[PDB]
């Protein structure tokens, strides 16, 4: 029937096109800024009584 | 402030058992006051400009 069973030739295999289980897409969150709210205290100001 | 008979009486002693001024009363008067102020956010500082 010219069908061996011998010739290890496993193919080269199956393209996944798509999964069964869509991925779901989850928001985004990022995190502190350069203005984070962090204690420098440089100043301390000074501000004069008007009256 | 004027005050009342039963104060008066109240402050001396002597009454019977479970009278509760069994012993002599003595009294304080408090006085509070509510009152409106402006406070001014600048600059990172806070502060009374009228005060």
């Amino acid at each position: 029937g010219a069908n061996p069973f011998r010739p290890p030739l496993a193919h080269q295999g199956l393209s996944k096109a798509h999964v069964v289980k869509t991925a779901v897409s989850v928001a985004n969150r990022s995190a502190g800024a350069e203005p984070f709210v962090t204690r420098n205290d440089p100043r301390a100001l000074a501000m004069e009584l008007a009256n | 402030v004027t005050m009342s008979p039963e104060s008066v009486v109240a402050a001396a002693g002597g009454g019977n058992n479970n009278s509760g001024y069994n012993e002599p009363q003595r009294f304080a008067l408090v006085v509070i006051a509510v009152n409106h102020n402006v406070i001014r956010i600048m600059n990172g500082s806070m502060g009374f400009p009228i005060l």
